[PDB]
């Protein structure tokens, strides 16, 4: 009997409890780097020439390189693999929220003290956690490794970049474990884990953006200060491991002096009434949703920000027929590029903002299973009263999200060419004219609560499901009656002529006309719970 | 007769006869509602609210029926789920008030002894309660509230002697307000000791009515 | 002697002296533990477990001492905890063998009999389970182990009065093997129909004790 027993069978636990989300992340996360990225840059830049001419551009653009990183030299790898530099960070989150959900979150829900009362010892679930996490990481490395080196590139830099992506998993990891022992609150814990990555991005962003010195004091930045395909520098990755080793460390420590239940930070106090502004089923979905709006909202509008610096500069640094005018030609504005860019890239705007949607609508399935749609029921409410809150913070919310992400864009373009006039205004409307595509997934939502409540899930695969009509219907064969069956495609286009707006009026159509089927038909549903 | 029902019935699959034949008749009094979990009284309180609709028979709350009149009526109600869930991010306080006003109203005098004796914290979110402090909103939001007929469901669920007792005296005191309640325990002990005129169900019906 | 404290002395902020000098012996039978719930009583089920360490005093649990035996001594334990959430993606009888791999075994006559007459079903998932069917889950696998000991806390929650009658005789048939239980009940009523030698606690203290 030791302090680790149990850990094989809670390790064992952990796995099935998320057998279908770890592998999802595991190869959606590795396998489409040799497929999508180094395939892709093969295809659009064939010869040397081409690769320098693009290595030149970024380095001419601190808010291109700010985002991604630098690019040291102009072989097929270090042009190819410089968009991944974002996995680095995807894979951070991912770690976080599994150690989270099974060490903390797990306390907080009182089901470990009924483990802890069977035959297991003090540190047999951190442990499981912990080689949960790392393991996912090594794999998760290994399997993009072997998809690189199934390609024409460096084997030796396959390597090394799979190495840096799990040596970045698993100092994430050990940071994680570090703040799960802080507060009794999973949100707080996962609050912590986030400020401490977010602020590693930034002092990364602020480093690659400038001089370079700053972006040595981030654990984002040891990841790609490795240099694989541009000569690789091996003594970094011990510089991650020793950080690791010691917050694992840490870890055992802050668990030895603590008591199961909770420990190490109280909490707040602080509202013993209700302010004039809590009454209503309107007033309490403002209070729950209004964190999730600000969190959405800078999103949103720092990516527009981003892309609003770019569109200026892909006019002359890309294009002839470099076998993009084939694509932009299609899906964008059938014209000048700078413009058909601006059209293409608020299309994913608007797919991030149908997401956005989305999820402020299935809140309204959260609180019916939750058995809270009763208990706000069972008073003075009506039944269109309530449904009428949620509906109003995700149409107003979504509505909001995308014009200040045009707004953002706007600036940045008028700024980026020195008149902003006259940019302005075109690229508001540009966005604007994206929400009747929008303001759908949430008619679809409240159409499936209402008819089928337990298959209101199924919205997000409707999402996907227009998705993929978007892009494996314009980037390969059409019948042109497939892809008539989304609602992104239809979206007219704003500045210069062939402005119609005939799209928009079939669009609201559609979107009161299955908000009012999904209003009458819940009106007469019995509540289900 | 704030509640008077006779001839309920229900089938929810339409292979499950949850109600048929099913009567009830209260009068300004305290009722005792009992029977198995599968017998049909979570589905008569969500039937007197307008949560379900029925097959058959009679329901007459208040004078009104419980479905079109949904909204009107349940400002003179209060109720007590059996499940107590409340929102992670809200106090106690927080929730009181507005489950309160969102009612009809609250009465302040009451809530202030009430909180004071009940031993209740209303300063601490809601996630950090207890299985007894959770009940206890429940019960502060229910009993200090216009409300000439109350629906408890299991009301003393988690609640140690102490608190059941002082529960039975606030019970007692509504009482001789003119406030009609049902209580619906599952714990025949606080039913010997507050109801007379209990009735007993066994499948959908009521297999036995009386003092 | 399963159980023997005397002396029990804990403060958890340093500010709240939850335990001063109390008291309990345990030889075989079922003893019943009734208090507030501020009165310390959660506090020395999870000192007995375990999961926290005592300021003073002598607890000797089995012969052993909880903390440094924890591991060895909680094979012939089985506990009921006050309130849990099990796993939402388990379905009840794959809970009710995850947590026999771990005590170390599970009695297979016993278990089939309890789930028959417990009615569980143990194919749907235990986050569509309700109230009372999630108290099933808990009993049905403590009551089907291996345990010389049981440590029962609140175990009849959400329990209709016909399970109530099956859980008691289920508690008479085991104390009859020789399985010694602690009830910790908050109802007085089952208290009083299945435990001889009550121990009454207020504050951190014993104030009362005995048949
Ligand atoms: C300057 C300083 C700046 C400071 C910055 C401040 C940041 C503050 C953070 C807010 C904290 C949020 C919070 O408190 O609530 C937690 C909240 C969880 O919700 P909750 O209400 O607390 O409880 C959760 C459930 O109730 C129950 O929880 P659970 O225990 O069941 O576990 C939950 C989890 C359980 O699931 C799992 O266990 C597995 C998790 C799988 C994660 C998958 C990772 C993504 C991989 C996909 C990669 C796709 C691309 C690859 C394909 C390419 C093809 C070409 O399920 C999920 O929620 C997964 C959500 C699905 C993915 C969400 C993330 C999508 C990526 C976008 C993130 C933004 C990055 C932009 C770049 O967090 C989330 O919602 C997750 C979203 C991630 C947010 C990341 C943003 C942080 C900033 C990153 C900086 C990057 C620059
Ligand atoms: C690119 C990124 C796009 C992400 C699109 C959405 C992914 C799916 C979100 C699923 C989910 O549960 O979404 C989460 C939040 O997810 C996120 O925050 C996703 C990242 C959004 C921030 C970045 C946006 C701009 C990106 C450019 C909803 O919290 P909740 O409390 O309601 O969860 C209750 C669960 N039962």
């Amino acid at each position: 009997g030791s302090g680790f027993t149990g850990t094989l069978g809670l390790l064992r636990l952990y796995l099935r409890r998320d057998r279908v989300s770890l592998p999802l992340w595991v190869l959606l996360l590795s396998v489409p780097l040799a497929t999508v990225y180094i395939a892709s840059v093969e295809t659009v830049y064939p010869d040397r020439s081409a690769r320098a001419a693009a290595a030149a551009a970024i380095m001419a653009s601190p808010a291109q390189r700010a985002l991604y990183g630098p690019v040291y030299n102009d072989s097929l790898g270090a042009v190819g693999i410089w968009k991944a530099g974002m996995f680095h960070t995807l894979i951070a989150v991912a770690v976080i929220l599994t150690v989270i959900r099974h060490t903390r979150a797990d306390e907080e829900s009182g089901r470990a003290e009924l483990i802890d009362s069977t035959v297991v010892g003090r540190y047999a679930n951190l442990t499981g956690a912990l080689l949960l996490s790392f393991g996912a990481s090594i794999a998760t490395g290994a399997i993009g490794a072997l998809g690189l080196l199934a390609t024409d590139v460096a084997p030796a830099g396959s390597v090394a970049f799979g190495v840096a992506l799990a040596a970045s998993g698993m100092v994430f990891t050990a940071v994680a474990a570090v703040a799960a022992q802080l507060s009794p609150s999973a949100r707080f814990t996962r609050a912590v884990a986030f400020a401490v990555l977010g602020t590693a991005f930034a002092l990364r962003a602020i480093g690659d953006a400038g001089s370079g010195t700053l972006s040595w004091c981030s654990p984002l930045g040891w990841s790609l200060q490795v240099r694989p395909y541009a000569g690789e520098r091996w003594w970094v990755l011990l510089l991650s491991l020793a950080t690791a080793a010691v917050l694992t460390v840490l870890a055992y420590r802050l668990r030895a002096g603590r008591d199961v239940g909770a420990g190490l930070i109280a909490e707040r106090p602080g509202a013993g009434t209700a302010g004039p502004m809590l009454s209503e089923p309107f007033g309490l979905a403002w209070r729950l949703n209004r964190g999730s709006l600000l969190l959405w909202t800078v999103g949103l509008c720092l990516y527009g920000l981003v892309m609003g610096s770019v569109v200026h500069g892909i006019g002359d640094q890309l294009g002839d027929n470099t076998a993009v005018r084939d694509i932009v030609t299609r899906m964008g504005g059938t014209g000048a590029l700078e413009q058909a860019f601006l059209a293409l890239a608020f299309t994913m705007i608007g797919m991030v903002a149908a997401a956005f949607a989305v999820s402020l609508t299935l809140r309204l399935h959260q609180e019916e299973t939750g058995l809270r749609a009763e208990t706000l029921l069972a008073g003075a409410v009506s039944r269109t009263h309530w449904l009428a809150s949620h509906l109003a913070m995700a149409l107003a919310g979504s509505a909001v999200a995308t014009l200040i992400s045009g707004v953002a864009a706007g600036l940045a373009y008028g700024m980026t060419v020195g008149d902003v006039g006259g940019k302005l205004p075109t690229v508001v409307g540009t966005a604007a004219v994206q929400l009747p595509a929008v303001w759908l997934l949430s008619a679809v939502t409240v159409g499936l609560f209402g008819l089928a409540p337990r298959f209101t899930p199924v919205a997000w695969g409707v999402l996907v499901g227009f998705i993929a009509l978007y892009l494996l219907g314009s980037l390969a064969g059409f019948p042109q009656m497939l892809l008539n069956l989304e609602p992104f495609a239809h979206i007219p286009r704003v500045g210069g002529g062939d402005f119609t707006a005939v799209p928009l009026l079939w669009l609201l159509a559609i979107d009161a006309a299955l908000i009012t089927l999904g209003a009458m038909a819940f009106r007469r549903r019995d509540v289900r719970c | 007769v704030p509640i008077e029902i006779r001839g309920l019935t229900k089938h929810f699959g339409s292979v499950r006869a949850l109600d048929g034949l099913d009567l009830t008749v209260r009068e300004g009094e305290v009722h005792g509602f009992l029977g198995p979990n599968g017998a049909g009284k979570s589905t008569t309180l969500r039937i007197l609210l307008g949560l379900v609709k029925a097959d058959g028979g009679s329901v007459r709350l208040l004078g009104g029926d419980p479905w079109t009149d949904a909204v009107d009526l349940h400002r003179h109600i209060a109720y007590v789920p059996g499940d107590v869930t409340l929102w992670p991010s809200l106090t106690g306080g927080e929730t009181i008030d507005l489950l309160a006003r969102m009612r009809g109203g609250i009465d302040n005098a009451r809530r202030a002894e009430l909180i004071e004796r009940f031993g209740l914290d209303p300063t601490k979110k809601a996630r950090t309660y207890s299985k007894g402090n959770r009940q206890k909103v429940s019960l502060i939001s229910a009993l200090s509230s216009h409300a000439t007929l109350l629906l408890l469901d299991e009301p003393s669920s988690g609640l140690d002697p102490l608190m059941e007792n002082v529960f039975q005296q606030c019970i007692g005191e509504a009482r001789q307000r003119g406030v009609t309640v049902l209580l619906s325990s599952h714990i025949l002990a606080e039913t010997e000791a507050l109801c007379e005129k209990v009735t007993i169900i066994r499948a959908g019906k009521t297999v036995e009515s009386g003092s």
